[PDB]
């Protein structure tokens, strides 16, 4: 989420802030930094993990069409979870 | 074979020289009347050193075709500003009026910036 | 009596409005005083018709 | 055999005796090919199409039937053209374009892509 | 199964279309019309 | 790039079908006006061969009795299943060619009745995708079509 | 649309015409905003089989122009045959 | 085949060079035009009244680009850089890096609103379907500067549109 | 037929080859080259000496009447010795045909005004002269036409570069509209696309 830095300047979700010093925050003087409340590392990572029974699984996004280009994750690892490349949602192989 | 090409207009440097001459006339007695026309800030006389500047550049040719280019395009430049096809903004772009000086010394370019 | 048909409607107008002051009131900020069906409603107090 | 009234082309006026004019130019045009070598392919040619537009001509007295076999549209477009290949005849003696080729082109004048 | 469907013309295609120039003829002719001037002088003078 | 969406060719067809009035009343201002006549009769008269050696084309030719259009000479597209006449001018002066500007309004009219009862069905991009862009639908399953959209648009 | 019966005479009257059959404002003979889902068609080539690529590949069919001639009895020939008169429309020949 | 607009010959018979004559003097064909525009006179006018009313559109309409997310909340844009490969004006600009989760992300992607042709290539090329453009026309600012969009406003405009948007996508995917 | 490949009309190629011959039998003093292309268009390549005589040909002559100049433009080669190919387009109403004439020129050696025969290549001459700096001889009216007055160069060009070497700018200093070197807010970006597989085997080169 939003985290404000030490001389009250709000971060971005790609880390930018103006150091103290840095004159070009005098842009903002009388206005405001635009920035993105919904960061969208911490809304995926609430996602469930989603429990399936084969070894091979396809993900287009849901939608259909009006997903991303299908493409099929492979969960032979019960180390890790299997994660979608496009979308970041997370697949694993149930007890086995 | 190689070196016979076709002229513009002059067949050799001698000739040549005689149409850079009747050109130079030509912007010489204008610039009374182009500093008045376009109630420029310059005097005649800075008006008239500026055409001699311009000559000066190109005074190391040999070629009596590229000499007849330069012509052409001086006596292109000249009708545009006898008919007042140019504005007084065209006019002065000779001068470079609102650009700062730049060095022209190693010391000088190596302060501010990497170009030599 | 088309013609009083006509003055009808631009009195039923008045009417459809809520009165004199509401009438009045979209002659000035919309300046059009047509009356039509409402549609509904959106959560910042628009009206649509 | 009636005079049309107008070509229907802006600027080129009806012209009252279709036949006499052509027989003139035609004649004219061979006349001036006379001076032009006889290998020459430009002569061989124009007095090829100048003869078959010549007896056509001679051989059909209605202006529309001469028309059809023309081709050339209004008869007053074919007289145009006469004036013009007859122009043409008498610039080519002083071009020669007969000769062998001037010059070259440089090795890779036209090749594409480069 | 599902057909297919595109925008298409209606069966029998549609209606036909005018397109040439249509002004009409009004008033009367220039006879009449120089009789009604005219007449309306000599009343204005009587 | 897309199919017609529906509903279109309905609403071009009622567009259409008043246009030839408007047309009309236009006409009904300009072309007997004889204040617009003054100001457009034998004003800038070309002849037919001035026009053809300083590179005049379409109206500008069709305006002084040459009879060109590349419609008809040097048809393109579907233009020769398609029934229409070609305006020619006598005078070759600016009325002329605002009647054949105006009369060439009615012979769009024309070609667009034929457009709206001929339209045939199929695709609306050729079948070739080292050409045009595959589908959406088929670009998110085929491999083939995700190479071709991928190379088509970088 | 909403024009009274005396006001519809006096337009009428006034362009010569009929005004009233073919307005220029739109009501209700338009398209529906919202309109059913299309299925629209696919091309010639999709098929499963009999349709390899270099059968229908016109970019490889293109060929470097012919040289008729190079620097490095017989009839005369025009470049095509002469264009055929035009004919008068019968739909209107003149305006 | 052809016609010619103006190739009449007007008759010589008394009749009609009268008719002629009243035209001229009396000044009939004018006062037939006074006619026309008097019938405008008392037709409805097409006017429409904004800005309570608004000019029709279509679900293809091409506005404001913007940045969709998917129904998780996740970024769509994948930094494949296609539409800023097929942008005809060169109005987008991309960065991007792994993200701390690993996935590819942007770390900036920058429209120019004064560069841009509002063509619709970036929306074609996109093959996830995270840039857009949306319905908005209506985004006149008062100073140069506000109109280069980075990638926080660009997301806001997603997140502000979205209802609009997809219905739009909805409603016009099956002609893509 | 194939639906998607365009179809060969071998009737108008046999036709515009047999009239490229007759074209090159007549003017052998300036014809270099005669090609005729797989959909259906005439070059003649011609030396420059002949701009006046084959054109003058191709207008007035009872079997070609081109009498009508679609458009005279130019294309710059940097890698020939004469770098600028000047293009001539051209339609016969008679016969219902075009043809494309082309010569060649560099920097320093002028080519012959066409306005003798084509009024209409006044002003295609000038915008050569313009865009790329080929003097045309005996013009009757020849100066820049497209850029700005005073501009220097020749913009289409290919080594002159896309952006200039000036730009425009209102100085409140001295109350005009001034003149300064270039410095861009953005750079253009340059993409490198070309594959580096091998497109069209027809036109494979020597190596
Ligand atoms: C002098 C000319 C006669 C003036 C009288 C005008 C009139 O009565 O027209 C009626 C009638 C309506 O005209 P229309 O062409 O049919 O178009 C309106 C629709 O029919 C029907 O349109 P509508 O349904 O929308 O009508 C509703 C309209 C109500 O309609 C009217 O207001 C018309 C009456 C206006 C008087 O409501 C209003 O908008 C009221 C606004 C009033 C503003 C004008 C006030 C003018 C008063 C004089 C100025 C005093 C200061 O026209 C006639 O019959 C004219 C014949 C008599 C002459
Ligand atoms: C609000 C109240 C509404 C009524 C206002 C008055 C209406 C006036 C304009 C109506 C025009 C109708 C158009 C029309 O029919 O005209 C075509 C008609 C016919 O147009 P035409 O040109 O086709 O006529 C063809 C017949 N010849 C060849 C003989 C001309 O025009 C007329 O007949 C008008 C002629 C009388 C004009 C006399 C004016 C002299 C000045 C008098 C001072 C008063
Ligand atoms: C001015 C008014 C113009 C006018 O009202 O004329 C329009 C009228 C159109 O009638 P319409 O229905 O089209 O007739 C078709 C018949 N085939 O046209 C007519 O019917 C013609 C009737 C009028 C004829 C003109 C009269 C002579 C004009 C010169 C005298 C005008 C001045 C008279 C004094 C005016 C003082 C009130
Ligand atoms: C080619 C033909 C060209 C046209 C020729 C002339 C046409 C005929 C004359 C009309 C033109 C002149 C205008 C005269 C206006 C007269 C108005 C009118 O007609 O009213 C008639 C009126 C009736 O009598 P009134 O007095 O009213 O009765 C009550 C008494 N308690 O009585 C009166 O008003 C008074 C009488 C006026 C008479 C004046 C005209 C007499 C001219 C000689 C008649 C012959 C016409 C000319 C021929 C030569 C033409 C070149
Ligand atoms: C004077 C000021 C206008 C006062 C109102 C006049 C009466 C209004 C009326 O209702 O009649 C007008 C009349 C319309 O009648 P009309 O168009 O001929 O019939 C069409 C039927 N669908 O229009 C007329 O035809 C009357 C004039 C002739
Ligand atoms: C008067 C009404 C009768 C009439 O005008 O004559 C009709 C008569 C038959 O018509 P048509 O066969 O065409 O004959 C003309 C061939 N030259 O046509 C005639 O031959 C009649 C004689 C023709 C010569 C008459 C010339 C009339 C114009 C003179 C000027 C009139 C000025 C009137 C005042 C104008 C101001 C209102
Ligand atoms: C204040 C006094 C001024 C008027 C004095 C009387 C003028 C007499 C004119 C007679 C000629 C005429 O035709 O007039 C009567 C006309 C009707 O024309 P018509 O005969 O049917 O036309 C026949 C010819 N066509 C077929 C070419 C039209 O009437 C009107 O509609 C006009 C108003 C009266
Ligand atoms: S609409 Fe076109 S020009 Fe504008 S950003 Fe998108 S691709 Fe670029
Ligand atoms: S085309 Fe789409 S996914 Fe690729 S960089 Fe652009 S917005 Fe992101
Ligand atoms: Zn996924």
């Amino acid at each position: 989420g939003v985290r404000t830095s030490p001389t009250g300047e709000k971060v971005t979700h790609t880390g930018q802030v103006y150091d103290d010093g840095d004159y070009r925050k005098v842009r903002f003087v009388g206005r405001q930094k635009e920035v993105n409340e919904n960061f969208a590392i911490d809304l995926i990572a609430e996602q469930p993990v989603s429990q399936v029974g084969s070894r091979v699984i396809s993900c287009d996004g849901g939608g259909g069409a009006l997903g991303h280009p299908r493409v099929y994750i492979n969960l032979d690892k019960e180390t890790k979870t299997g994660t979608c490349g496009y979308c970041g949602l997370q697949f694993r192989q149930q007890h086995h | 074979a190689s070196t016979s090409v076709k002229p513009i207009f002059s067949r050799d440097m001698n000739e040549a020289k005689r149409r850079v001459r009747e050109l130079y006339r030509a912007w010489y007695r204008e610039v009374p009347n182009t500093v008045h026309l376009f109630q420029l800030d310059i005097s005649v006389k800075q008006g008239r050193d500026k055409v001699r500047e311009m000559f000066k550049k190109n005074a190391h040719i040999t070629d009596p075709r590229v000499v007849d280019l330069l012509v052409i395009k001086g006596k292109m430049e000249l009708e545009e500003t006898i008919k007042v096809w140019k504005q007084r903004t065209h006019v002065m772009r000779f001068f470079h009026e609102t650009e700062a000086p730049r060095p022209k010394d190693f010391l000088s370019k190596f302060y501010v910036g990497h170009d030599p | 009596m088309e013609l009083l048909q006509v003055l009808k409607r631009g009195l039923q107008q008045v009417s459809g409005h809520g009165g004199l002051r509401g009438y009045l009131r979209v002659l000035f900020r919309a300046n059009d005083v047509r009356v039509g069906t409402l549609v509904g409603e959106d959560k910042y107090g628009n009206k649509y018709y | 055999g009636l005079l049309k009234k107008t070509t229907g082309l802006v600027g080129l006026a009806v012209c009252e005796t279709p036949h006499e004019r052509l027989k003139i130019l035609y004649t004219k045009i061979l006349d001036v090919l006379g001076h032009i070598p006889k290998n020459a392919a430009y002569r061989k040619y124009t007095e090829q199409i100048t003869n078959e537009k010549l007896s056509m001509v001679k051989a059909e007295p209605d202006v529309k039937k001469l028309e059809e076999r023309l081709q050339g549209g209004q008869i007053e477009e074919v007289i145009l053209q006469a004036e013009n290949e007859l122009s043409l005849a008498r610039k080519m003696i002083q071009w020669k374009p007969w000769e062998p080729l001037v010059e070259e082109p440089p090795a890779s004048q036209w090749k594409w892509p480069i | 199964a599902s057909k297919v469907k595109q925008d298409m013309p209606p069966v029998g295609g549609y209606g036909p279309i005018d397109y040439k120039r249509n002004l009409p003829r009004r008033g009367l002719s220039g006879y009449s019309m120089f009789a009604v001037g005219i007449g309306a002088l000599l009343f204005g003078y009587w | 790039h897309q199919d017609l969406p529906l509903g279109l060719m309905d609403d071009i067809y009622e567009f259409s079908k008043n246009f030839s009035l408007r047309i009309d009343e236009l006409e009904e201002m300009l072309t007997n006006n004889r204040i617009w006549r003054n100001r457009t009769v034998d004003i800038g008269i070309v002849t037919a061969e001035d026009a053809l050696n300083y590179g005049f084309s379409g109206v500008m030719l069709r305006g002084s009795g040459i009879q060109w259009d590349l419609r008809k000479t040097q048809p393109y597209d579907v233009y020769d299943q398609v029934e229409f006449d070609v305006p020619i001018g006598s005078r070759g002066d600016c009325y002329d060619r605002y009647l054949c500007r105006v009369e060439e309004m009615r012979q769009s009219i024309r070609i667009i009745s034929q457009c709206l009862n001929k339209m045939p069905p199929g695709e609306i991009k050729v079948d070739d995708a080292k050409v045009s862009p595959p589908k959406r639908a088929e670009m998110k399953t085929s491999m083939e079509s995700l190479i071709h959209h991928f190379k088509l648009y970088t | 649309a909403s024009a009274t019966r005396f006001i519809q005479w006096l337009r009428n009257w006034a362009s010569g015409r009929d005004l009233q059959a073919k307005l220029q404002l739109r009501y209700q003979e338009i398209s529906k905003r919202t309109q059913p889902p299309p299925k629209l068609p696919v091309g010639p080539s999709h098929k499963l089989s009999n349709n390899y690529y270099c059968t229908r590949d016109g970019r490889r069919e293109a060929m470097p122009p012919s040289i008729v001639m190079s620097s490095q009895e017989k009839k005369a020939v025009s470049p095509a045959p002469p264009i055929k008169r035009w004919e008068l429309s019968q739909d209107e020949p003149y305006l | 085949t052809y016609k010619y607009v103006n190739l009449r010959e007007p008759s010589m018979d008394m009749k009609s060079v009268t008719d002629r004559a009243a035209q001229t003097l009396l000044w009939t064909e004018l006062i037939r035009g006074l006619g026309m525009t008097l019938s405008y006179l008392f037709r409805e006018p097409a006017t429409i009244n904004y800005p309570f009313e608004k000019g029709p559109l279509s679900p293809r309409f091409r506005g404001e680009h913007a940045l969709r997310r998917y129904p998780s909340g996740e970024e769509r844009c994948i930094a494949c850089k296609l539409c800023e490969a097929v942008c005809p004006a060169q109005a987008i600009t991309i960065e991007a890096e792994p993200r701390a989760d690993g996935s590819r992300r942007t770390t900036r992607y920058d429209i120019d609103m004064t560069k841009c042709i509002y063509c619709g290539f970036c929306q074609e090329a996109c093959p996830v379907d995270a840039i857009v453009e949306g319905p908005n026309f209506e985004f006149s600012t008062e100073t140069h500067e506000e109109l280069l969009y980075n990638k926080e406003k660009l997301l806001n405009n997603g997140d502000k549109w979205e209802a609009e948007i997809a219905a739009n996508i909805q409603a016009d995917y099956l002609y893509r | 037929t194939r639906p998607t490949v365009r179809p060969r009309n071998d009737v108008a190629h046999k036709q515009l080859s047999a009239f490229g011959e007759y074209v090159a039998e007549i003017l052998p003093k300036y014809v270099q080259q005669v090609q005729v292309s797989c959909f259906n268009e005439l070059e003649i390549c011609i030396h420059p000496d002949g701009v006046i005589p084959v054109l003058t040909f191709l207008r007035d002559h009872s079997n070609a009447q081109f009498k009508s100049l679609a458009d005279l433009t130019a294309v710059d080669i940097p890698t020939r010795q004469n770098r600028f190919e000047i293009v001539y387009n051209l339609l016969s109403l008679r016969f219902n045909s075009r043809i494309r004439v082309k010569t060649y020129t560099d920097e320093l050696t002028p080519i012959e005004s066409s306005v003798p025969v084509y009024k209409a290549a006044n002003w295609y001459e000038r915008e050569i002269w313009d865009m790329f700096g080929v003097f045309f001889a005996n013009h009757p009216d020849l100066r820049r036409i497209l850029t700005d007055y005073g501009f220097e160069g020749h913009p289409f060009r290919k080594d002159f570069p896309l952006s200039g070497y000036v730009e425009l700018r209102y100085d409140d200093e001295v109350k005009r509209v001034v003149a300064e070197p270039v410095e861009l807010a953005q750079e253009f970006r340059k993409f490198d696309l070309n594959s580096p597989w091998e497109a069209f085997p027809a036109y494979r080169q020597p190596p």
